[PDB]
């Protein structure tokens, strides 16, 4: 049956339909226009009309438009074939390499995992990482989140851990940019074919890429997530392979959501969010996840606006978490990339029944003399450290020496860093700050722990300054 | 007739209620009665919001609305050039007509991915400390953020006049367009501004689109994008622009108006949810084209206001969450003299450095790390040669207004800083002996000046050549 | 906030618990220097019932001034004269607080009750300089100024 | 944020800053620094560190003032700002 | 049903604040005007209707009980924000955690400072 | 054409018009009231209905009571005859002295000179005023911002500021009381009488006043501003002069603004403030510059809220304004008159492309020695004024001669001071101070300098003082 | 009455803040357009139209005076929010009143440094 446009607020287009009303989330096609425009159904306002929300620029809709009814969800290719292929939310193929010939094609909406697909096997996941395989190491199968204000470290260290992770990967990634820079993709893009995970000649291509950026409309920006999310999906179960999810930033996708929500007509939440931020959020962070088909280790990017980790937005975002990994504008500001936050960035795989007592143990010393460094900070502003005990005073110092220990050189960051990459173990962190902590290193000066990979690299330029 | 018109249900809050116009097209351009223009923002069942570029006082209902039948967009060319326009695309330099023949909608959205390729062709700004420090690429956007008077709109006005010396040549892979629009300033400074521009010879090189104070905030709201259409023309063709955005900080406030007038629900600091896909779609379309879509560009320098040098504020951190890098300029460091007023340790070019002369790289990527030891131990004969160097280093980055430098001259001016020609200098002289140093090389050198401005790098034949020329005027240097 | 401070008009005497208070243990948790009450005149309560009780909240304003100058001090820059105050702050800070019959399943103490002029007295004394010689604990949950005494010999055989 | 907690931040801070001002006078007429740290560990210094000391503590406190204030006033905003929001939408609910 | 046949049972609501969202979210799209950071008129109702189900029954009604321990969650540690005073001015005292006590070492992160039993020994064995 | 109102909810009044509608901004007459009730058009809400907001009370209103369309906008007496008098919102005199006796009209909405009419030169506005006119110069057909309580020289410097103009400029002035108490406005009209700048008797009136007390309504109190603007508009473009136009509190403008938003039932924006603010404050400030036939400079008053310069009112005010103009009881206690601060004052143009290189240094110097001075302070007063090396006890004692000879004794203030007044030429000041900052006058005792005039004044006054 | 009649008169508004509670309570009871603290938009042209009323007439009117004397209640001194910054404004001075300077003994309680009467000495013989 035929539906007709009856009226268009910007990325929200109510349609009328005379007989046979498509169900929500039912995919409709816009009739009489230049490139394929899908509208998805919203809901049922009454009167056989239906709202919608647009996935592509509502511009030369006309009133009395003919909207025709695709008679289900919108449908991407899932499939080997889409591995070096770049799509975007409606699966459209925007890499210049004509269709996409997959067999299947799968909805972008489905439902979550039930209580009796859950997977509880805890498994760490060394990523090189100093801070991260230190304080909150990550989970194989886990969820990883990243928060990070504007600028903050966000995107260099989801490539980082693209770099120290994906690579050493033993099966099928699937990155969904959203609503993030076009130029980026353009990178990634470019980088993934040259280190060849990404293969345009021979079918060995390793990464499928979604994207709908921050040039996108509120509509797609606000299901591309879902479209990378449902390519995963295909690999872990359809297939059932360890499947590796980065998206970089999943908080536009709930940014996008208020866009639209507001011209849905629902009265508005706390901080002009929409009501559904919780939920529409849950539907979609309950897919993202490991089941006993399969598992999905995702990494997703998260942003902060304004910096305030208690926005609405992020802060509905930490319990669909396994591990979180934040960054602070006040860290990278004192020069300490990764702005990892060593007192707010938590792993449900700290736990020594998992990484062992040595592990926990030193993990614990790290988090407790900068815990107590951290006290100080109010008297050290006012009155300096002539003020401190002499038990205080070295505290200072080792936390010092342990907050630079904690930095480290990405590859994917040598332009700003001015130095050759570095790749830690996990024994060689343990070690590295066990000794700081014992105080082997108390007669090292500060500079020497900042920006070098193992302990021993902290020594040799410690010689150097002399 | 009610398929192409319409008569003016209701006009108040800035958005006019039209009956009819059946078949007009959402963001489509209307024309009242009284020659004024709009856009088909919201359709209804019974009516069409419009919204109107312009004063909406002048309208009343009844009145006659007709379709254009078109999208919003404005004229675009060459023949825009050395004009100063509105919004809308109308010259409102009392020059007459425009020789435009071709038009572009303001809401074409950005290239994908495909089209693009990692800036790497220099955005020249003619500035010491940016193009040293902080080196921009064509088709990268870089942020201009910083407090009221604090040196702004110069880092941009410096960079449209440092052009010149290129678009002055015959090979138009160098040259560079410019865009300045306007967005919520005052006419006078607009004013000063070309008149300014004129005389250093830019205009004929540039187009200047303003929406002023005096505008409607429809017509602030448009403004930016026109200039970008503009801009996209030279992207497009082999060209390439630069626009600069005064300050989108404006067209925020100004959109704010519209949402807040609208209805649409109040979010953070008042602005509406969208007020990050305003300045992301706009931004998104500066870019740097590779060969097989004809290699041109678009580089953006938006300007964002802060307020108390707060970054963290919503608008400074979305736009910088767009950008690929901040200048930012310190309100202390400009009321204590440092101009231009960069605080380099907090700025940076997330993608201006591939984009970097190879010649700046070689002096510059030794300064940035002097001036990194420097800004950490800010007796010892260690520290004590790190300090004396960081606050000579500091006074070269200082310069005028209305003057950017030439990119071979700047490494001769920093050649000097970075090897030590400076050290038993003291510090306040540095700036008069720049002053000296430069036109003197500029002078007597043409050849090192050239060779370097043509090698874009110091050779060894022209660092040993550029030492001499150095060495040679310490001793002649009246402190 | 607005429901309470709509409410105060409504009332000629008011009890203004603090919670600074009570976590410093005194109980009631009544605020000295917010609590007030339309009575408080010496027209009403006499003079010397008046005198004593603006005594009372003035040296605890006074000891409230000196918190922030001892806060980076230290108790060894006081004059004598001030540091002298201090102690008599804490002490009738300390003798402000008392056991309630219908608190002693929190307290563990037995309920006392005091009578207007042994209240009086006890802070009419304290304030004199009195009791510069006992421990400000000797003061702490009790009834009567005598208890305080007593309580305080019972604190000197202990030692 | 909370516009109880700097308020009180800043009164004790405001407080601290006069009181510090205050002594590197009294210093200046007649803690000290790291003066009896250095003997140990091992009248005009003592003097001269205490004059330093409480100097510089005032500055620090002030910067420390100037640097609340700034997240008074953004935050003093923001909470009319809300209350505002909060008041409208469910004037516009009804 | 446990609390009303001579047994006790113990009850946990993991996350009273998640209740409340879901709640405002429902009443939000029941076009019921919002309120505080949201919420609705009555999300005190929405506890305090809840919590006070928890009893001890007299040996009359079968002598049983039910405790609860509603967990709440706060922001940048504010139990001076709304849910957070609308559950506490709710419940027989709390027990509160802090992310400072964590680090330094104390797990459980409880601070005796804010937290109290508004029955403390009424409900403790003689040894103990 | 006649309407009938049909709505009236307080100040807000909505009239319909059976044929012709009146068009936005365009005045109608209430008929049947003792004194005259405009209402300015706001809205045209449909069916013939128009909204409006009263310009005086709407008690006695009635639906149905006539209503007339007075064909434009609010029009009032503008032209010479103006000078001296009070005028009303409306265009009334409210000073009794009858009539207003113009020639000519005007409509107190006019859309900013167009681009083309733009000045480009940067020329600066000599008031005579040496602190003034060397450290803070007024754009001429700029904004300078009037920072300062009360009981510091205001009243004072405001005048003297319309004589100095007036003698030096040929150009008139206006006052426009926005939101100005009955009180002040009474005592600011003698005091101006009694000063000479206005003449009950002969045409020697300088300054024409416009007032918005404060009992008038928020429609009244936000038009005043612009009232007051048509009447310095018509010395601009008719007499090409140099007009001087005074806005006494243009933060009372700018609430006047959000009063009238909220009564209209607009959604504000952050801080309470109107969506508009910008755009209310752009369309009324642009009316300000130089323009080819003349041009206007006004000052304004400004109240900061909260002392927080970050609020939206001021800072919406503040990309509008070239100086500002810092009275200080600090400066006013010391003796020093104008109590204009040397170091808190400002100006944009106060750059070498605009007032000269020469200007410039001087300027600078002056300013740099204040600082020099200001700062030793501490020292003289503790470590004593007994070592202060050569270069330390010549700061001290030239920054002294400086400090004083940046009073000025007002030809305003004759009248009670008892000493001829003074209006220094940009040439002399320059010079002046130019030659202290070199020592040429340091053989010469304090008070040599102190309320004088030319630099000549201050050796006349040095020997006779011996 | 007194004030066209060359009497004077001295009136004390106890708390305009009350008052204003009240008309706000009516404005949005009728649903006007509420804005900064649900506060009606004239609210500020309700408290001038009062205050200005007072006067000090000429002898030409009788001479007669109406003075007045709002009180503004302020939460926690704020004194930049909005009824007390109107009032503030609309009036000619301000007498600042604190707990601080009381329970420390300073009473009455006037802040000499803070409070500020703009028409000063104009009323203060000589002898003052
Ligand atoms: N590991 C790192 N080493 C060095 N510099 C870093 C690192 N991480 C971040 N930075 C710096 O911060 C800049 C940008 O960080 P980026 O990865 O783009 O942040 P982001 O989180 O993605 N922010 P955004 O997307 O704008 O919200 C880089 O240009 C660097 O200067
Ligand atoms: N490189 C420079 N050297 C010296 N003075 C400078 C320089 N750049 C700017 N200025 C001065 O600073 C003033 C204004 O700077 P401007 O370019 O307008 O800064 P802005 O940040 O854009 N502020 P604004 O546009 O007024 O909000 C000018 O009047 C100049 O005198
Ligand atoms: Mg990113
Ligand atoms: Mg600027």
């Amino acid at each position: 049956t035929t539906g007709r446009i009856v009226a268009v607020i910007g990325a929200v287009v109510d349609v009328q339909f005379d007989e046979g009303l498509p169900p929500i989330l039912n995919a409709l096609e816009v009739q009489g226009r230049e490139t394929r425009l899908v509208l998805e159904v919203a809901q049922h306002l009454g009167e056989s009309t239906v709202r919608t929300i647009a996935m592509d620029g509502t511009e030369g809709l006309v009133r009395g438009q003919k909207v025709l009814d695709s008679g289900a969800p919108i449908r991407i290719p899932v499939g080997p074939e889409t591995l070096g292929r770049i799509m975007n939310v409606i699966g459209e193929p925007i890499d210049e390499r004509g269709p996409i010939k997959t067999k299947q094609f799968a909805a972008i909406h489905a439902e979550a995992p039930e209580f009796v697909e859950m997977s509880v096997e805890q498994e760490i996941l060394v990523t090189g990482i100093k801070v991260v395989d230190l304080l909150a190491p990550y989970a194989k199968g886990g969820k990883i989140g990243l928060f990070g204000g504007a600028g903050v470290g966000k995107t260099v260290l989801i490539m980082e851990l693209i770099n120290n992770v994906a690579k050493a990967h033993g099966g099928y990634s699937v990155f969904a940019g959203v609503g993030e820079r076009t130029r980026e993709g353009n990178d990634l893009y470019h980088e993934m074919i040259e280190s060849g995970v990404i293969n345009l000649k021979d079918a060995t291509s390793k990464v499928a890429l979604v994207y709908g950026q921050m040039n996108e409309p509120p509509g797609a920006r606000a299901r591309v997530a879902l479209t990378g999310l449902t390519v995963a999906e295909y690999f872990r179960d359809q297939e059932g392979q360890d499947v590796l999810l980065f998206i970089d930033n999943i908080f536009r996708f709930t940014q996008a959501g208020s866009e639209v929500s507001a011209l849905l007509g629902r009265i508005p939440s706390a901080v002009g969010y929409q009501p559904t931020l919780a939920t529409d959020m849950g539907t979609m962070q309950e897919r993202i996840t490991t089941t006993k088909k399969g598992s999905i280790t995702s990494v997703q990017a998260i942003y902060v606006p304004a910096d305030d980790l208690t926005d609405p937005a992020p802060a509905t975002t930490f319990a669909h978490l396994d591990a979180t990994t934040v960054l602070s504008r006040a860290i990278a500001e004192l020069g300490i990339y990764p702005a990892v936050d060593p007192l707010d960035s938590t792993s449900r795989i700290m736990d020594p029944n998992i990484v062992g007592s040595e592990h926990y143990d030193v993990a614990r010393g790290v988090q407790k003399i900068l815990q107590d460094y951290k006290s100080l900070q109010d008297i050290i502003a006012i009155l300096g450290m002539d003020e401190l005990s002499e038990e205080d005073k070295l505290t200072v110092s080792r936390a010092r020496k342990i907050q630079r220990f904690l930095s480290q050189p990405f590859q994917v960051a040598e332009v700003f860093t001015g130095h050759l990459g570095k790749l830690v173990p996990l024994k060689e962190t343990i070690k590295g700050f066990q000794q700081i902590l014992a105080g082997e290193y108390d007669h090292l000066p500060e500079q020497a722990f900042y920006m070098v990979g193992p302990i021993e690299e902290a020594v040799a330029k410690a010689d150097k300054l002399a | 007739d009610l398929e192409e018109t319409g008569r003016v249900l209701s006009i108040g809050d800035g958005i006019a209620r039209v009956h009819g116009l059946r078949n007009v097209q959402a963001e489509e351009m209307v024309e009242f009665s009284s020659g004024l223009k709009g856009m088909s923002l919201n359709l209804e069942p019974d009516n069409v919001g419009v919204v109107v570029f312009g004063n909406d006082k002048l309208i009343k209902e009844g009145d006659i609305v007709k379709r254009t039948g078109a999208i919003v967009d404005v004229p675009v060319g060459e023949e825009l050039l050395g004009r100063v326009v509105d919004a809308l695309g109308n010259a409102i330099d009392g020059k007459g007509p425009i020789g435009s023949k071709a038009r572009r909608r303001v809401g074409l959205k950005a290239p994908g991915i495909i089209p693009r390729i990692s800036v790497r062709e220099p955005m020249q700004t003619g500035i010491k400390a940016v193009d040293s420090l902080v080196p921009i690429g064509r088709g990268q956007r870089e942020l201009i953020i910083g407090d009221r008077q604090t040196g702004k709109t110069s880092i941009a006005i410096d960079t449209i006049i440092n052009q010149k010396r290129f678009n002055d040549g015959t090979d138009e892979k160098k040259k560079l367009y410019c865009i300045y629009v306007a967005i919520g300033q005052k006419r006078s400074t607009v004013a000063q501004l070309v008149k300014r521009l004129t005389d250093a010879d830019a205009m004929k090189y540039t187009i200047v689109v303003s929406a002023t104070a005096s505008d409607a905030a429809p017509l602030q709201y448009l403004a930016p994008y026109s200039g970008c259409s503009m801009g996209e023309y030279f992207r497009d063709n082999g060209k390439h622009a630069l626009i600069i955005y005064d300050d989108l900080s404006k067209q925020a406030v100004a959109y704010r108006q519209m949402s807040l007038l609208l209805r649409r629900p109040p979010g953070r600091e008042a602005y509406p949810g969208d007020v990050f896909y305003l300045h992301s779609r706009l931004l998104e379309r500066a870019a740097k084209m590779n060969d097989a879509f004809g290699g041109g560009s678009l580089t953006a320098l938006p300007v964002i206001e802060t307020q108390a040098g707060d970054v963290s504020a919503y608008i400074p951190t979305n736009v910088i969450s767009i950008t690929d890098g901040q200048i930012f300029l310190e309100t202390e460091l400009f009321y204590k003299g440092i101009r231009p007023a960069i605080n380099v340790g907090l700025s940076v070019s997330r993608v201006g450095s591939a984009a970097q002369t190879r010649a700046m790289k070689q002096v510059a990527g030794t300064m940035k790390l002097e001036l990194a030891q420097y800004r950490e131990v800010a007796l010892d004969a260690a520290t004590q040669q790190l300090l004396s160097r960081g606050v000579r280093l500091t006074e070269l980055l200082k310069q005028g207004q209305y003057s950017p430098m030439a990119i071979e001259e700047q490494v001769a001016v920093i050649y000097a800083g970075v090897r030590g020609y400076l050290d038993k200098l003291e510090p306040s002289k540095i700036t008069k002996f720049e002053n000296a140093f430069l036109s003197h090389v500029i002078s007597q050198h043409q050849a090192l000046l050239g060779k370097i401005r043509t090698d874009g790098k110091i050779s060894e034949e022209s660092d040993a050549k550029l030492k001499e020329i150095v060495t040679n005027f310490l001793a002649g240097f009246e402190a | 906030d607005p429901a309470p401070a709509t409410t105060f008009a409504h009332l000629d005497a008011t009890t203004v618990l603090s919670r600074a208070i009570a976590e410093l243990g005194i109980y009631p948790a009544v605020d000295p220097l917010d609590s007030t009450s339309r009575i408080m005149d010496p027209n009403i309560v006499g003079s010397e019932h008046y005198d004593v009780a603006r005594g009372v909240q003035k040296i605890l304003q006074d000891y409230k001034s000196l918190q922030d100058i001892i806060a980076i001090l230290g108790m060894d820059e006081l004059s004598e004269e001030d540091k002298l105050t201090v102690s008599r702050a804490r002490k009738i800070q300390r003798f402000l607080s008392q056991p309630f019959q219908v608190a002693e399943v929190f307290t563990g103490h037995l309920g006392k009750l005091v009578p207007l002029k042994e209240t009086i007295k006890g802070f009419q004394q304290i304030l004199a300089g009195e009791y510069d010689h006992l421990p400000e604990q000797a003061f702490y949950m009790v009834g009567p100024i005598e208890e305080a005494v007593a309580k305080a010999d019972k604190l000197a055989e202990e030692h | 944020a909370t516009l109880k907690d700097i308020t009180r931040r800043l009164k004790s801070i405001k407080n601290i800053q006069k009181i510090t001002k205050s002594m590197k006078m009294v210093a200046a007429a007649k803690l000290c620094g790291a003066i009896h740290s250095s003997v140990a560990k091992q009248t005009t210094s003592e003097q001269s560190a205490r004059m330093t000391a409480m100097d510089n503590a005032s500055k620090n406190a002030s910067e420390m003032i100037d640097k609340l204030t700034l997240t008074f006033n953004r935050t003093r905003q923001a909470v009319i700002t809300k209350e505002l929001i909060e008041i409208i939408s469910g004037a516009a609910a009804l």
